[PDB]
Order: structure tokens, then C-alpha cells, then sequence
RNA sequence: GCUUGAGUCUCGUAGAGGGGGGUAGAAUUCCAGGUGUAGCGGUGAAAUGCGUAGAGAUCUGGAGGAAUACCGGUGGCGAAGGCGGCCCCCUGGACGAAGACUGACGCUCAGGUGCGAAAGCGUGGGGAGCAAACAGGAUUAGAUACCCUGGUAGUCCACGCCGUAAACGAUGUCGACUUGGAGGUUGUGCCCUUGAGGCGUGGCUUCCGGAGCUAACGCGUUAAGUCGACCGCCUGGGGAGUA
């Protein structure tokens, strides 16, 4: 739920490119949602998941 | 703001009986020791008015309170305005 | 050089006559050509007299401001459009 | 009364440091009579994106409820090693052991 | 905001995409915040139908 | 004398409320180096204008400040101005669950203190891009108009002054009542999350629509309804928020 290490179940929810899907197309609730978006960017500064393809 | 084992002791302390804290009583008195401590914060930073607000607050329902005390007996107000020192 | 123009009329009053004289004079002295749109109101058919005689007056406004090559001959329209020149520095 | 978790970074080809490294953290936070929880090492992991040149450094995890200035003073030493990079440390939501 | 299709068209026919532009949305968001006007969206197309 | 008005402690919850100090990436410029010879530029109004001691293009490293892409959707917070990267420290309010506790301790506020976006002025600091005044070209009956190429103050920081806006929900505050609907969101109830269903028992917010008001449009349990306590304001337009 609330955590951040478990990538695995984090990566499904980001696209190929890098980005974020919206709460729109998935179907969440949104505090979920917002959880979700603090622990992928808490995941990124960590160089985890990259922001994007590009390098 | 103020501590668990802080209120506790000033309630056990400065209250009139035991679990009186409707007295007025301790109403001034925990005021004051928030405010007192608050003065710490406020002596830094001199911009937040955010917080500002709640400090006259506070510092209005003290004036209030006093006063219904003091209209209403003398030998309270008295053994409180000496007891604690503030006002002046 | 530039094609700048203002209106003209031969019965204009006094000082917005002499504010578009000088803007003349800042345009021919920054170098623009001189250009007339005149516009006719109704019966000015039969003041020729009166209406030369203005106009004798509005070039001879220009006596010691630049030079004069053409004057005007015939008539298509409601107007005739003469071209003046810089005067050569002295 | 505060908890902390604490992971930060660190060159790989300076992992036998590390022994002694965590041997001295420890023994700090133990003078500051800190109550450890868990200890790992996912060991060297390739990045996702290179930083500074460099790739696939090293990892650490700790675990420890403490006083403030302790926390200080480390994140100090953090802060002028070089042989050392991000460093990152969260606040409270007590605590959680195991998960790998 | 990309291109990628093949020979024959080579002009115009992305009007569907001037239709999706939503030029309230840009010329609300290149020029300054608003944040009481994007509403146009609704609150004033519907509910303003007055005869 | 008393608790229904009002205030306190137990625990918990949400949240871009404020202040101070670090950190990061993508992107613009400027610097160095590698591969190298004219572009940038409304070109349905038309081109100038400048970049030409090695550049627009592409890579490998630095300088440098500024703002924080998707999350973002009136969704949330505040007394109104207003609030958005991430880390840490000080700190403000709101609300919920059942518990005890003081016993009218309240409401409203003429003069008076406080806060109050952006332009302005004073001391300094800083300057990536930006663009009032100006610089040049095209522009037509006619441009000191926008269109294009450059370009100072100023937007940034630290202290002080300035008190105004369509500071509009064009609806001053605080209470007690009166027909309805489909939502967003927030914590607990005992179940029957066991599926996302039953208690809203609350708070803040959307959008339609009765009785009833409304000159009309329309308002329409968050009233412009029926009542109460106050305050602030109005008597035709110009002359005028002028002297």
C-alpha cells in the first residue's frame, strides 16, 4: 500500500516513456492515487526509476 | 502545541482539585505557559502572521476570562495575580 | 524616399492648417514626398476663384520650405495630386 | 520518539570500507543509546541513469529511534565526505522491520 | 503535437486537431493565471441557455 | 442556584497554512574542445534587419541564475489578499469518536491598533531568459498601431515606505425553522470491505428542480423564504470622487 520498495508492483503503473497514467483510465480511488505519486517521485530521487528513456 | 506530561503536571499542580480542569482557573494558567513558550518562536523570524493570528487570539480570550474572574470574586483574582505574575 | 500624406481642404480653419504645415515640414525634412487627398463636399463647383486663390496661398506657405516642380493642368475625379520636391541645401 | 530510516550512497569500488563504515555509525547511535532494529545491504545495483560518470554503486539500510542533534551531526558527515553520495533520510511512521 | 504519417496528405486535414486545440485552455495558461475561468468549459455554455 | 448557549483535557485523521536552512533533474543562454560553410526570420498582406576571424547541425565537459513538466481533475487548505518539485526544524487552524470537567463566562462593533497580488520610491546586492521607453525595416487614404530584429528600468534577493482593483459569490456578520432529487470528498457504527452493500450518525463543497418570493432574469436548507440582534450605507443624470 503506502510503501515504496516494493518496485515490482510500482512499475506496472508507470508507462514505457517514463510518465504517470492519470486516476482517470486506471479507476482508483485518489488518496491512493496521490500515495502512489509520492512514492514514485520519493523512488525517483533515489535513481530508481528513471524520469525517462532519454539517456 | 503544549506536551502531554507538561499538562499533567501543571493541571496536577496548579489545579484546584483533582481532574478540575473546567476551573478557570487552569484555563489562565495553561494559557499563559503556551504563550510564555510561544514568546521563544516569536522572538525569531518577526513575519508569521499566520501564527500571529492565533497568539491575539489567545491573548483576548485571557483578557476575557480574567475579567469575568475578577468581576465575578476578588480573592481569587487577587491570589491569582499574585501567584502567577503577569499583568501588572 | 517615403510616400507620406495628410488630408487637405481648401476651407480648413486656422490652426490645425498650420499643426499639418509643420508635420509637413518634419516629413519633408525626414526626407518624405509630398502627396494631396482633397476631398469635394457637395457644391464646391462654383468657388474656382476662391479655391485657386486658397490654394496659391498653401503653396506660397511652402515659399522658403522646399521647391516646386508641377502644377496641376486637368482633372479626373473628384481631386488632382501634385508631387513637391526637396529643396536643394544652400 | 522519533523515529528515522536512513539509506545513502556510496562509490562501489570503495566497498571495503564499508565494515568499518557501518562498525563506526553504529557505534555512535549505540553512545547515543539508539534502539536498532534491522541491518541489510542489497549490495551493488546498476542505476537508472548515470550521475556523475560512474555506475551500479552501492547500498545500505539501517534502522534506529533517536534524539535530533545525533541525526545532525551525521547528516554533517555526510555532508563533507566526498567519498560519499545521496544521502536521504525520512521522517517517523515508526518502524518496519524485514522487508527486502 | 507529433507528426508521423506517411506521403499522400502532406497538407492540411489536421483541423481535427485545431478542433481539439481548446484555444480557451492556451491562450487561458501562455498569458497568466486565472484560476476562476477555465469554468467555460461548463457553468456557462448549459446553464446560461436563456430565451 | 441549573445546563441546551459557550468554553477545556484523552486519542486519532486529512491537508499545495506560514517561516528558516539544503538537495535534484530536465530546459534556456554564455565558455572550451571534436565533426564543419549561410541561416534566423508574417514570407494570405512583402521583405529588410542582423548572425559570416568560422554557424545554425551534432557530441564530450564547465559557468550561470530563474522557474519547478505528467500527478492535476473547483480536487484540498486558509480571515481575505492567496496558495504547487523533493529533505529537514519551529509552528496555525479544522474535524471525528465516546468519556469527564466551569457554569451565562455571549453577540455585534462608531473612533484604534494588524494583515493586505502587480505596478512605484530609498539603501545595497544579483542579472539566465523577458520586455514599458528607444534603435531599424515593411505598413496604407493614414501610423509615433500592433509584424519582425535588437535593446536599459523593472520582474530576483535583504531590509524600509507606499494602503489602492471588476479586493465580484457584483449577496456585511450571528442565530432558530420550512417540499425534493443524481454527485466529489472526510471518520468512525456494528455488521455483511468480504463485491465497491446497509448507519451520513457529521463537516465542506457540485448541479438541476417545488411550495414561496422576485419588475423580470432568476434565487431556490450554503435562501434573494418566513423572524430576531446589530452595524455600514441611498435619495435624478452631468458639473465630480472635481476644488
Amino acid at each position: 500500500e503506502i510503501d515504496y520498495k516494493d518496485i515490482a508492483t510500482l512499475k506496472n503503473y508507470i508507462t514505457e516513456s517514463g510518465k504517470i497514467v492519470p486516476s482517470r483510465i486506471t479507476g482508483t480511488r485518489a488518496k491512493y492515487q496521490r500515495q502512489l505519486a509520492r512514492a514514485i517521485k520519493r523512488a525517483r530521487y533515489l535513481s530508481l526509476l528513471p524520469y525517462t528513456d532519454r539517456h | 502545541s503544549l506536551s502531554t506530561e507538561a499538562t499533567a503536571k501543571i493541571v496536577s499542580e496548579f489545579g484546584r482539585d483533582a481532574n478540575d480542569t473546567g476551573s478557570t482557573e487552569v484555563q489562565v494558567a495553561l494559557l499563559t505557559a503556551q504563550i510564555n513558550h510561544l514568546q521563544g518562536h516569536f522572538a525569531e523570524h518577526k513575519k508569521d502572521h499566520h501564527s500571529r493570528r492565533g497568539l491575539l487570539r489567545m491573548v483576548s480570550q485571557r483578557r476575557k476570562l480574567l475579567d469575568y474572574l475578577k468581576r465575578k470574586d476578588v480573592a481569587r483574582y487577587t491570589q491569582l495575580i499574585e501567584r502567577l505574575g503577569l499583568r501588572r | 524616399i517615403q510616400v507620406k500624406e495628410i488630408k487637405f481642404r481648401p476651407g480648413t480653419d486656422e490652426g490645425d492648417y498650420q499643426v499639418k504645415l509643420r508635420s509637413l515640414i518634419r516629413f519633408l525634412e525626414e526626407g518624405d514626398k509630398a502627396k494631396i487627398t482633397l476631398r469635394f463636399r457637395g457644391r464646391e463647383m462654383a468657388h474656382q476663384q476662391i479655391g485657386m486663390e486658397v490654394l496659391n496661398r498653401v503653396k506660397d506657405d511652402l515659399q522658403e520650405l522646399a521647391v516646386v516642380e508641377s502644377f496641376p493642368t486637368k482633372i479626373e475625379g473628384r481631386q488632382m495630386i501634385m508631387v513637391l520636391a526637396p529643396k536643394k541645401k544652400q | 520518539m522519533r523515529h528515522y530510516e536512513i539509506v545513502f550512497m556510496v562509490h562501489p569500488d570503495q566497498s571495503e570500507q564499508v565494515p568499518g563504515m557501518i562498525e563506526r555509525y553504529t557505534a555512535a547511535i549505540t553512545g547515543a543509546e539508539g534502539k536498532i532494529h534491522r541491518l541489510e545491504d542489497w549490495g551493488r545495483r546498476q542505476l537508472a541513469y548515470p550521475i556523475n560518470k560512474l555506475h551500479k554503486a552501492h547500498y545500505v539500510l539501517m534502522n534506529v529511534e533517536a534524539p535530533q542533534e545525533v541525526i545532525d551531526e551525521l547528516e554533517t558527515t555526510f555532508r563533507f565526505n566526498d567519498a560519499v553520495i545521496r544521502s536521504m533520510v525520512m521522517r517517523t511512521k515508526h518502524a518496519v522491520t524485514e522487508a527486502s | 503535437i507529433k507528426v508521423r504519417e506517411n506521403e499522400p496528405f502532406d497538407v492540411a486535414l489536421r483541423r481535427f486537431k485545431r478542433s481539439c486545440e481548446k484555444a480557451g485552455v492556451l491562450a487561458e495558461v501562455r498569458r497568466r493565471e486565472f484560476y476562476e475561468k477555465p469554468t467555460t468549459e461548463r457553468k456557462r455554455a448549459k446553464a446560461s441557455a436563456v430565451k
